[PDB]
Formats: structure tokens, C-alpha cells, sequence
């Protein structure tokens, strides 16, 4: 959906998954899309349903994982107007040949 | 104005029709899986229409503020509920995640409201369901009793696995299921057993009870509830063969006695009683309804039609039409797959010639009755439809997969209904289906739709959100509820009886309670409606000084009492001597030669008896008896083989196959015992009508067989890599030429057929039998639905909608034909029972008099068998114990004991075991006190009525069973014997029949039906014996494919009888026929040294296998239908005579 946040503040962008019978070696990626840019923001792995995520890529130091549900939500702090755009969480389950794209969040940073 | 306009529109048919069309359109809308955006606003308009409806209604019944609005009608409650939920959900939030979406299908139940003529049908269904109270109590009592029995016996047995050995330690090396034996892709943990006659195990695989359970964990005989589930599935014979096999493979073959008992008690008598009570209610229902109803163009056109009219009425021209129809039937029934254009030419030429002559006769005969003056008979309309459609489809030649129109010329076979009267009866019923019974089948269709959408909304998202829990490649299984079509197919399957294999997959993905409730409600409501529709169609359709001196002596001999007894003794011994012909017969050498000598002694004595019969009877009195002919035929067949083995023709292509003719020897007992002779007479007296109806059923199946040959028969071929039995995808192999490109490249792809297909009209007759018996239709339909095209590789569900062909057949050729058969059976049995003037066939001449004395034993009651205990403290004891309060307290006590017997559970602690043993000891002591005290209040007899005697017995047995529980720890020990002896306490539960007067009546009808079923059981046992020896001679060396394994095969008499009893219910015969239909490599190896015999070859002849199994299916079907009728005609005469 849509989300409005004030310049200079922080915003939590949510992503929860659930597994009917757990998982192994889950991979996740958050992306950002604007009219002229694409960024891979953060990537990581989750060994199983009893493990915490391990981040393997983070390309912005203003992003942190929220910590745990079956939760890979991120907090983006010190917002700038250029942060306006589309944020999407992708979750891949190689063993189940499964890839889920969560609904894109349009973040609008405002004055 | 205000109220005037409102009350007027309400009672006009136009508004009702509007609401009805809106209801139906919303029904068609809710069918979708993920309705798009616009559908939304469509639902908004639907809510607005329902709002306006309810608004009109409230303004009508609650105008100008009168104290309330429309509320007495139960359907108005439903309307109010749905509109309330609709405008309560409109409110922004009611959960978010959403679970209430299933509630919306309630607006689709509003059908029953307006459809003029459905409220009476539902209210009359409920009135028929009311009668089943006592039968339900009985069936739950018996299910519970037998569930306790299976609990105590097979306590945890179903967990027995086959653990291997490793490369301080325990309870962690018995799990993980990696050290267990998996029999080549079965995903279930092959079972084992310590005992002999139980499931064996490979080298280095010991038997330790450790793991989950069979299936998914839902199959076990521990934790009562699961035993109730398993014995309920055994009551409906729903894949029951899998329980039978998994149990005999873990507890030992000797426990098939329990399965025979369960089957013959529950799966037969409970169903018979349910059906008899439903029919009893239905019958009186219609009786009451009847009783309540009781109180130059035209001139020259006529000139030319003159002569042609005076041609076709007098000759045998419309009989030539008949023979032309019958010959076109044969011409279109000669189609197959292969064919050489030198045959397809004849085919198409004859088809064009028949179309030609028929349309010519049509265009000629049409001008003898004036058009419009011709479309009035009904048959002429149909003839015109056929001829037109025939001419249309002729010059089109474009329909891709829509070549079905080549089968529309097949309907003209119904023109025989003019002369053929039984086909006319069948058409009458299939048209009454949509006529006088159109609203009831509309109710049934509504119900199927409601269930198909309820299951699709409740469990629909789950089948996709947790696929990998019931799957191998994380893809939807063959049957699911993701979309409406498959969800309807599952409801149809459940209506066919196959409700458990999908219930496991439901519970595994959507919670046990939710799937249990939905599936039980489905298989109760839907089967009740289907049975009501069946009975509705049924009960409305048919509504020398020495030469003469030696004849005297031999005549005294043949009629002597010792002679016939000695001859039947010889028959029984010569029949038993056949059972010892196992595979091990060439490994005894001490019983083999004695059997060889006995085979000749029996032949000679059975020749001597035939000679004595000849001499003492004369050829005229001999050869005019069916039984003497039957006996002489067998001695003739034996004489042929004797002269063959005596002259020198030792082993030939015939005499080798004449040794298997000894299997017919048991038939000599049919003329000795009245029990089997009476049954044989009763079947031979009614076989002609069965033949007459079988003709109609065979033609009606020929129709569907030609249809299947046209749609199928060439697309069932597929290449699989023989290393894993897999399916070669369309991306890899497309058709025949690609697979023959692979084989030439020295690959392992098998261009294989299904071996039960539609390639001919013969194989069609066989596929249709599996589809109509519901045993084997799975592979047939998985090959028919993937039927892409002839000579093309079949792809997974490309021709998906062909399921409708099998649905249409299962309706027409299985429901309606069986209805007609039951109808004609009722008719001919009525005529039979009328001609005999007497009663009760299937009974002998002495069983009838023992039946007469029990019919008097049933109708009476005792009167004051209690003088008193004269004058003592025994007087007041008698005052205290005889009253009703003590009698009802003992029943509450027995119910409590039953409750503490339900708490038993595999793998419970010692604490719980101890307290349970203690409380059972207290119950034993309390009932012992009961009886012993009762021996002081009635201390002159105590022993008049049988119930206190049965109490005495069960008390004695419990005292024994507790007295040796300490003998098991000091003297002769056996645990499997302890499990059996502890079962004696269940006899206490059987005292519950004392007070529930009404369940006793049904068991008394059981006692009545025992002596008439005994004879038929003996005859079925004899047929089972004959077929067992036939299989042990023929099938005892087939390959061990899907249906035949080391535990259930035809090697010995034991295994053969336990396979024959499985087939007796027609269960699992498709798997047993599957290995036999193999004929030659690369399937078999026809040259096998296979030990313990000279016989070689590892699979049998398809012809003899097909004959065997189909012959036995039909014979067992006739025998079990006469058992059904022998139970039902006694059920009727006890409820009508009370
Ligand atoms: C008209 O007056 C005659 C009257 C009794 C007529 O009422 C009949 C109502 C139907 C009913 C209950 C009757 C006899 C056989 C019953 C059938 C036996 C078959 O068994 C099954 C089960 C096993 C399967 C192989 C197929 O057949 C059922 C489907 C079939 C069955 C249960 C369908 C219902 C039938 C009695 C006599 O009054 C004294
Ligand atoms: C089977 O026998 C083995 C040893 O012979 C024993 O350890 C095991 O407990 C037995 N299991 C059962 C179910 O009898
Ligand atoms: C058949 O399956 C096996 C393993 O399942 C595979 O190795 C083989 O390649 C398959 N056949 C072909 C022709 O690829
Ligand atoms: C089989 O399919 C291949 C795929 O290209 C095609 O080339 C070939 O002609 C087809 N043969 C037949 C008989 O359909
Ligand atoms: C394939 O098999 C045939 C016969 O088995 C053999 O002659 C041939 O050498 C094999 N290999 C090839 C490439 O044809």
C-alpha cells in the first residue's frame, strides 16, 4: 500500500512471512525502485524457522532489521525526499522452488 | 400510496422471478476462485438488491410502526442473517486476514426459498431422517464395541516397523525414518512383525515398534478415537483393503478372523438396516401422500404425396429400418485403434450409406403426414434431430477435439424402444429423472453446488498455501479444492464412496476438526439425498429271473443310508486333497505320493458309484436329471485324463491343461446338501429375467464403449524411462517419432500402453466395469484426462474436462441401470414368492421348522416369575434390590465401566495403568456383589430368563480373567495370549442390550436372518474354494507387481483364500488383475527356473485371468445381492408384523 513519512524521521517497512511447516535456507531481498533508479537495499538468509536472519548485503547504513515473528521488516532512518519510491520485499525458498513477492509499498516522504 | 404500493409488488410473480434470477446469477458469480475488481461492485449491486427485497418485506409486514417486522418464517431468519452479515462486514474491519468469507455462500441457500416446490422436499427429507434414531444408536454401539476390541488386540501394532542396524543409545535410533525400510517409493514405512504368519523382513532388519503411524499418522488402533475412525472406514468399505493388509502384515494372518467378523457384521448388517429403515420411511411416506390425495404448389404436392403415402405403412419397411439400425450399431462397433485403410474405407462407406438411406427414408416419409402435421409423435422429432445433426456434421470436417459429433449418430439405437419394451422402461426412468422427480434432483444439484463451494471457500487457500505437506514436487495433487471444478469432483467422489484418501489430504493441510466436520456432513447429507432419489425413482416406476433280481439289490444299495453318506464323505475327502497342492508339494515326498494314490482311488470309486447308479436307475431315469448329468460330466473329464495318462499321451498341449479340470470336483457336494441346492434352484429360477435385463444393460454399455473408443483408444500410450517409472514430459518428448528417436539412440524410454483401455469394444467393456464398480477408475481417468491426441505424448491434465464423460457414465450406466435392475428384481421376486404360495426361500425343509419355533419365541413375555424369599432379612433385601432404581443404577454403572474402558491407550505410564487396573478391579468387585446379592433375593432359581444367565457367565469370565493375570507372571507366558484373554471383560459391555428395548428387536431380526444366510454362506464358501484351487493352479507363479506380494498371493491355500475373501466385496481386484494381464517381455520373463517346481514362466495368460476375475465378480455380485435380499425381506416382515 502507501505510506507517508516526514523528512528526517524514520519509518518501519513491514514484511512478515509464515510457513505452514517451516523452512530451510530461506533467502530474502528488499529492493527500491524509482523512475530512474533500482537498488538492492538489504539481503540475507534464514537457516530455519528457529533461526534469526543473517544479513549478507546492506547497501545503506540507515537501514536496520527490526528483529523477531517470521519477520524481516526494516527500519529506514534519517529520511530524505529522495527516499520516496517503491519498496518491495522478496522471499525465496529454493527447496520449495518458491518465490513470493510481497505487495510493493509506496513510501512518500513529505515536508 | 405508502403501504399500498409495497404490498402489491410483493405478491406478484414478476418480483419473485427477479429475485430468482438474481439468486442464480450470484450463484454463478460465487463460483469463481479470485473474483476480479468489477465483480466487487457486482457484489455491491447484489447486496443492494437483497436490501431492497428485505426492505419491501419489512415495509409489507411492519408498515406504519407495528411493533415488529417479518419474523416467523425460518427462511426469513436466513435472509436476515445473510443481509446482517453483509452490512456488518461492509463496516471497515472484521478481522482483516479474513475467515468469514465462507458465510457468504448462505445467499446461495436462498434458492430453496423461492424455487416453487422445494420447501416440501426438504421438509420431507427431514421426516425420513427422523426414523433413523434407533439404527444410529445401534451402529454407534457396535462401532464402539468393535473399536474397543480392535484397540485391545492391535494396541500399537500398526506402528510396527522394520529397523536396520547402525554402522547408552536408544529412543533416538528408532525414529528419523532413515533406518527404516521403504519398499521402492511407497512413503509409508513397510510394516513387519515378530510372529510367524506375519510380515517378514529382509536381511538385517529387525522388528521394533517405533514411529508415527500408517498414512500420515491418522491410522492406528490406539487412542480409542482413532479406532473409531478406522472401524468407521471399515463400515463403509472405503479403501478397507489397505487396513486389512496393513493389519495382517503386522499382527499376523490369523487375525483375518476379526476382519471377516467386522466386515460381515458392520459393513453388511448396519448398511442393510440403514437402507431398510430409510426405505420403510419412504414407502409409508408415499402411501400417506396417496391416501391424502384419495379423499399449383399445394394441389400437385398432395397429388405427389398420394402415392408415396400409400407405400410406407403396409410392408416390412420400418422393420428394415430396425435391421438397418442394428447393422449400423455393429458397423460403428467394429471400430478400434490400429485399422488398415482397407478397413477404414469399409467403415466410412458403410457410415455414409447408412446416413444416406436414413435421411432418404426421412425425406420420403416426411411427406405422408404433412410437416407440422408430422412433428407430433415425439419419436419423429427425435428421428429428425438425429438425421439433421448427421447431415450437418457430415460436411464440416473441422472440429478439432470436438469430433464428438461422430457419436451423435449413436443415439438412433434408441429407436428400438418402439418394439423393445425394457429399453422403453429404461427411457421412462431416465426421463422421469427430470420429470416428476425434477425438483428432487434439483435439490440434489443445489446441495452438490453448496458443498463444492463451501469446501472451496473453507479449504481452498490452504491447498495452495501448504502444498509441500501433501506432495513430492510441491504441486497440487490430482484431487483438491483450489477451484470449483476439482472441488465438485471431490464431492462427487465422496458421493461415490471414496471419502477417506482425500480426507487425509484435507486434514493434513487444514486442521483435523474442520475437515472431519465438513467431510462427515458431506458424506451423510449427500448420501442421504442420493439414497432418497434412488428410492424415489424406484418406488414410483413399478408402483429276467436274475436280471430283475440284481436291479433290486443294487437299488437297495444306492438308496441305503450308509451309501450316500459314504459317498459324500469321499467327495469331501477328495475335495480336501486338492488344497495340499501348494508350491511346497514337490518338497514333501511323503504326502505327494499318497495324494497321487488317492487321486486314482477316488477316480475308481467315483466310477464305481456312477456304474451302480446306471445299473440301478436305467439310462432314462438317469439322463433326465440335471444333477446326475453334472456328476457324469466330471467323471467323464476324469476318465479322459486317466486314459491319457494310461495309454501314453502323458504330457501334451491339452492333457497338461486337463489336470486343472480337477478343480471342478468340489461341485459334487451341491446335490448332497440341501443348503446349496436350494440356493442354486433359487438362482436358476430367476436367471432368465436377469438375462433379459442384461441385454439392455449390455447395449447401453455398448453405447458408452463406442463413445470411449471414439474419444480414446489411441491416446493412452506413453513413454516412460524404465529406471523409475516416470512420465516423459512434453518438453523432452512430444510424440511417437521423438520416442523412437530416443530408443534408436540407445536410451531407456518405454512406449507403453495402459493395458486397461478403450482400444477395442472388448477392452471398453472391461474399463467400464472397473469404472462402474469404483475399483480401478483412478488410473483409467488419469490416462483419459491427459489424453492429448492419438500417437501424441499425453500431457498432465490437458484434456481436463473429459472427467465429465466418466461422470455422465457413472450417472447413466451405473445409477439408472442399477435402478432398473433392482426394479425388475423386485418384480420377478414378487411373482416368484406369489407362485410358491408359501414363503421364505433360501431355507431347507428342516430349517423352516426351526424358524417357525423362533417366531413364537420372539412374541411373548414373562409374568410374575418371583414368588418371594419367604420371611427373613432376605425379604427386605429382595424389597431393596428388585426395584427399578437398582436396575437403572447397574446400567449407569456399566456405562461408567465402558467409559473407564475407553481410556486405555498404547504407551501409557505405569501410574495410569495401575489406577486403571485398580478401578477395573473395583468394578469387577461391584458387579460380583451385584450378582451374589441377587442370588440371595431370588434364591430358588435365579435362572429363568437368559439375561441373568448371561450376567452369570460374564461375571465368571471376568473372575477367571483376573484370577490368571497373576498366572502370566509365574507360569506359562504369552503376551499375545494375554491380549486375547483380557478381552473377556468386554462381555460386561454387552449387558447394555438388556434395557434398550428396540435394539434387541434388530438383533432378533439378525437371529432370524442367520439360518437363511448360512446356506448362502456355504455356497459362497464353495465357490471361493473352487476359485481358490483355480488360482492356485494357474496364478500361483505370476510376477509380484502392485497387487500381488509376499503376503497376499496365490501360492498356497491360505493366501489364496485371504485374497479371494478380499475380492468377494469386489475390493482391490484391479490390482490383482494388474500382474496377470502381463503377457510377454519386456514385462515378464517367460523362461524362469523359479525354484520348487518344474513349471516355468513368471506370469499368467490374460484371457484366463480376465475370465476368472470377471466371472467371480459377477457370481459374487449375484450371491451377495441375494444375501442383501434375504436380510431385507426379513427386515420388512418384522416391522410390518409389529
Ligand atoms: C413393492 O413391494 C415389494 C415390497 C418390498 C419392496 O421394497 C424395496 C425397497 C428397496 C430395497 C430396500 C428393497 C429390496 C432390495 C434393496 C437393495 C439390495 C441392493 O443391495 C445393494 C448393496 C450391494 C450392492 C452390490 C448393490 O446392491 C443396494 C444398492 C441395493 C438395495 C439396498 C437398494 C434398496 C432395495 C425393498 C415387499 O413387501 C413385503
Ligand atoms: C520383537 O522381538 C524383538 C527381539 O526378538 C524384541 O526386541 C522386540 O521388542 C519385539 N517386538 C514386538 C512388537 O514384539
Ligand atoms: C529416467 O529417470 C532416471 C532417474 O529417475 C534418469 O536418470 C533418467 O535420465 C531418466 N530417463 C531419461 C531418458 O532421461
Ligand atoms: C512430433 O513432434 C515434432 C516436434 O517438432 C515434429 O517435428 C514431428 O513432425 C511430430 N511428429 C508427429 C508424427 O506428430
Ligand atoms: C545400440 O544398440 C545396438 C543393439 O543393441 C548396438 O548394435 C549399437 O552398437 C548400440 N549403439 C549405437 C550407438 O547404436
Amino acid at each position: 500500500t502507501d505510506i507517508y513519512a516526514v523528512n528526517g524521521t524514520e519509518i518501519l517497512l513491514p514484511c512478515t512471512f509464515s510457513s505452514c511447516f517451516g523452512f530451510e535456507d530461506l533467502h530474502f531481498r528488499w529492493t527500491y525502485n524509482s523512475s530512474d533508479a533500482f537498488k538492492i537495499l538489504i539481503e540475507g538468509t534464514v537457516k530455519n524457522e528457529k533461526s534469526d536472519p543473517k544479513v549478507t548485503l546492506k547497501d545503506d547504513d540507515r537501514i536496520t532489521l527490526v528483529g523477531s515473528m517470521n519477520n524481516i521488516s526494516i527500519v529506514l532512518r534519517d529520511l530524505e525526499f529522495s527516499d520516496t519510491g517503491k519498496y518491495t520485499c522478496h522471499v525465496k525458498n529454493p527447496k520449495e522452488n518458491n518465490l513470493q513477492h510481497h505487495a510493493t509499498i509506496f513510501l512518500q516522504v513529505v515536508d | 400510496p405508502l403501504r399500498k404500493i409495497a404490498i402489491k409488488i410483493l405478491v406478484h410473480s414478476l418480483f419473485s422471478m427477479l429475485i430468482m434470477c438474481t439468486i442464480l446469477t450470484n450463484c454463478v458469480f460465487m463460483t469463481m476462485s479470485n473474483p476480479p475488481d468489477w465483480t466487487k461492485n457486482v457484489e455491491y449491486t447484489f447486496t443492494g438488491i437483497y436490501t431492497f427485497e428485505s426492505l419491501i418485506k419489512i415495509i409489507a409486514r411492519g408498515f406504519c410502526l407495528e411493533d415488529f417486522t417479518f419474523l416467523r418464517d425460518p427462511w426469513n431468519w436466513l435472509d436476515f442473517t445473510v443481509i446482517t452479515f453483509a452490512y456488518v462486514t461492509e463496516f471497515v474491519d472484521l478481522g482483516n486476514v479474513s475467515a468469514l468469507r465462507t458465510f457468504r455462500v448462505l445467499r446461495a441457500l436462498k434458492t430453496i426459498s423461492v424455487i416453487p416446490g422445494l420447501k416440501t422436499i426438504v421438509g420431507a427429507l427431514i421426516q425420513s431422517v427422523k426414523k433413523l434414531s434407533d439404527v444410529m444408536i445401534l451402529t454407534v454401539f457396535c462401532l464402539s464395541v468393535f473399536a474397543l476390541i480392535g484397540l485391545q488386540l492391535f494396541m500399537g501394532n500398526l506402528r510396527n516397523k522394520c529397523i536396520q542396524w547402525p554402522p547408552f543409545d536408544w529412543k533416538s535410533y528408532i525414529q528419523d525414518s532413515r533406518y527404516h525400510y521403504f519398499l521402492e517409493g511407497f512413503l509409508d514405512a513397510l510394516l513387519c512383525g515378530n510372529s510367524s504368519d506375519a510380515g517378514q523382513c529382509p536381511e538385517g532388519y529387525m522388528c521394533v515398534k517405533a514411529g508415527r503411524n500408517p498414512n500420515y499418522g491418522y491410522t492406528s488402533f490406539d487412542t480409542f478415537s482413532w479406532a473409531f475412525l478406522s472401524l468407521f472406514r471399515l463400515m463403509t468399505q472405503d479403501f478397507w483393503e489397505n487396513l486389512y493388509q496393513l493389519t495382517l502384515r503386522a499382527a499376523g494372518k490369523t487375525y483375518m478372523i476379526f476382519f471377516v467378523l467386522v466386515i460381515f457384521l458392520g459393513s453388511f448388517y448396519l448398511i442393510n438396516l440403514i437402507l431398510a429403515v430409510v426405505a420403510m420411511a419412504y414407502e409409508e411416506q408415499n402411501q400417506a401422500t396417496l391416501e391424502e390425495a384419495e379423499q399449383d404448389c399445394s394441389p400437385y404436392w398432395l397429388k405427389v404425396k398420394h402415392v408415396v403415402n400409400l407405400v410406407v405403412m403396409d410392408p416390412f419397411v420400418d422393420l428394415a429400418i430396425t435391421i438397418c439400425i442394428v447393422l449400423n450399431t455393429l458397423f460403428m462397433a467394429m471400430e478400434h485403434y490400429p485399422m488398415t485403410d482397407h478397413f477404414n474405407n469399409v467403415l466410412t462407406v458403410g457410415n455414409l450409406v447408412f446416413t444416406g438411406i436414413f435421411t432418404a427414408e426421412m425425406f420420403l416419409k416426411i411427406i405422408a403426414m404433412d410437416p407440422y402435421y408430422y412433428f407430433q409423435e415425439g419419436w419423429n422429432i427425435f428421428d429428425g434431430f438425429i438425421v439433421t445433426l448427421s447431415l450437418v456434421e457430415l460436411g464440416l470436417a473441422n472440429v478439432e477435439g470436438l469430433s464428438v459429433l461422430r457419436s451423435f449418430r449413436l443415439l438412433r439405437v434408441f429407436k428400438l424402444a418402439k418394439s423393445w419394451p425394457t429399453l422403453n422402461m429404461l427411457i421412462k426412468i431416465i426421463g422421469n429423472s427430470v420429470g416428476a422427480l425434477g425438483n428432487l434432483t434439483l435439490v440434489l444439484a443445489i446441495i452438490v453446488f453448496i458443498f463444492a463451494v463451501v469446501g472451496m471457500q473453507l479449504f481452498g487457500k490452504s491447498y495452495k498455501d501448504c502444498v509441500c505437506k501433501i506432495a513430492s514436487d510441491c504441486q497440487l495433487p490430482r484431487w483438491h479444492m483450489n477451484d470449483f471444478f476439482h472441488s465438485f469432483l471431490i464431492v462427487f467422489r465422496v458421493l461415490c464412496g471414496e471419502w477417506i484418501e482425500t480426507m487425509w489430504d484435507c486434514m493434513e493441510v487444514a486442521g483435523q476438526a474442520m475437515c472431519l466436520t465438513v467431510f462427515m456432513m458431506v458424506m451423510v447429507i449427500g448420501n442421504l439425498v442420493v439414497l432418497n432419489l434412488f428410492l424415489a425413482l424406484l418406488l414410483s416406476s413399478f408402483s429276467g429271473k436274475q436280471w430283475w433280481n440284481l436291479r433290486r439289490t443294487c437299488f437297495r444299495i444306492v438308496e441305503h443310508n450308509w451309501f450316500e453318506t459314504f459317498i459324500v464323505f469321499m467327495i469331501l475327502l477328495s475335495s480336501g486333497a486338492l488344497a495340499f497342492e501348494d508350491i511346497y508339494i514337490d518338497q514333501r515326498k511323503t504326502i505327494k505320493t499318497m495324494l497321487e494314490y488317492a487321486d486314482k482311488v477316488f477316480t475308481y470309486i467315483f466310477i464305481l458309484e456312477m456304474l451302480l447308479k446306471w445299473v440301478a436307475y436305467g439310462y432314462q431315469t438317469y439322463f433326465t436329471n440335471a444333477w446326475c448329468w453334472l456328476d457324469f460330466l466330471i467323471v467323464d473329464v476324469s476318465l479322459v485324463s486317466l486314459t491319457a495318462n494310461a495309454l501314453g499321451y502323458s504330457e501334451l498341449g491339452a492333457i497338461k491343461s486337463l489336470r486343472t479340470l480337477r478343480a471342478l470336483r468340489p461341485l459334487r457336494a451341491l446335490s448332497r446338501f440341501e443348503g446349496m441346492r436350494v440356493v442354486v434352484n433359487a438362482l436358476l429360477g430367476a436367471i432368465p429375467s436377469i438375462m433379459n435385463v442384461l441385454l439392455v444393460c449390455l447395449i447401453f454399455w455398448l453405447i458408452f464403449s463406442i463413445m470411449g473408443v471414439n474419444l480414446f483408444a489411441g491416446k493412452f500410450y506413453h513413454c516412460i524411462n524404465t529406471t523409475t517409472g516416470d512420465r516423459f514430459d512434453i518438453e523432452d518428448v512430444n510424440n511417437h517419432t521423438d520416442c523412437l528417436k530416443l530408443i534408436e539412440r540407445n536410451e531407456t524410454a518405454r512406449w507403453k500402453n495402459v493395458k486397461v483401455n478403450f482400444d477395442n469394444v472388448g477392452f471398453g467393456y472391461l474399463s467400464l466395469l472397473q469404472v462402474a464398480t469404483f475399483k480401478g477408475w483412478m488410473d483409467i481417468m488419469y490416462a483419459a484426462v491427459d489424453s492429448r491426441n492419438v500417437e501424441l505424448q499425453p500431457k498432465y491434465e490437458e484434456s481436463l474436462y473429459m472427467y465429465l464423460y466418466f461422470v455422465i457414465f457413472i450417472i447413466f450406466g451405473s445409477f439408472f441401470t442399477l435402478n432398473l435392475f433392482i426394479g425388475v428384481i423386485i418384480d420377478n421376486f414378487n411373482q416368484q414368492k406369489k407362485k410358491f404360495g408359501g414363503q421364505d426361500i433360501f431355507m431347507t425343509e428342516e430349517q423352516k421348522k426351526y424358524y417357525n419355533a423362533m417366531k413364537k419365541l420372539g412374541s411373548k413375555k414373562p409374568q410374575k416369575p418371583i414368588p418371594r424369599p419367604g420371611n427373613k432379612f432376605q425379604g427386605m433385601v429382595f424389597d431393596f434390590v428388585t426395584r427399578q432404581v437398582f436396575d437403572i443404577s447397574i446400567m449407569i454403572l456399566i456405562c461408567l465401566n465402558m467409559v473407564t474402558m475407553m481410556v486405555e491407550t498404547d504407551d501409557q505410564s505405569e501410574y495410569v495403568t495401575t489406577i486403571l487396573s485398580r478401578i477395573n478391579l473395583v468394578f469387577i468387585v461391584l458387579f460380583t456383589g451385584e450378582c451374589v446379592l441377587k442370588l440371595i433375593s431370588l434364591r430358588h432359581y435365579y435362572f429363568t430368563i437368559g439375561w441373568n444367565i448371561f450376567d452369570f457367565v460374564v461375571v465368571i469370565l471376568s473372575i477367571v480373567g483376573m484370577f490368571l493375570a497373576e498366572l502370566i507372571e509365574k507360569y506359562f507366558v504369552s503376551p499375545t495370549l494375554f491380549r486375547v484373554i483380557r478381552l473377556a471383560r468386554i462381555g460386561r459391555i454387552l449387558r447394555l442390550i438388556k434395557g434398550a428395548k428396540g435394539i434387541r428387536t434388530l438383533l432378533f431380526a439378525l437371529m432370524m436372518s442367520l439360518p437363511a444366510l448360512f446356506n448362502i454362506g456355504l455356497l459362497l464358501f464353495l465357490v471361493m474354494f473352487i476359485y481358490a484351487i483355480f488360482g492356485m493352479s494357474n496364478f500361483a507363479y505370476v510376477k509380484r507387481e502392485v497387487g500381488i506380494d509376499d503376503m497376499f498371493n496365490f501360492e498356497t491355500f491360505g493366501n489364496s483364500m485371504i485374497c479371494l475373501f478380499q475380492i468377494t466385496t469386489s475390493a482391490g481386484w484391479d490390482g490383482l488383475l494388474a500382474p496377470i494381464l502381463n503377457s510377454k517381455p519386456p514385462d515378464c520373463d517367460p523362461n524362469k527356473v523359479n525354484p520348487g517346481s518344474s513349471v516355468k514362466g513368471d506370469c499368467g495368460n490374460p484371457s484366463v485371468g480376465i475370465f476368472f476375475f470377471v466371472s467371480y465378480i459377477i457370481i459374487s455380485f449375484l450371491v451377495v445381492v441375494n444375501m442383501y435380499i434375504a436380510v431385507i425381506l426379513e427386515n420388512f416382515s418384522v416391522a410390518t408384523e409389529e
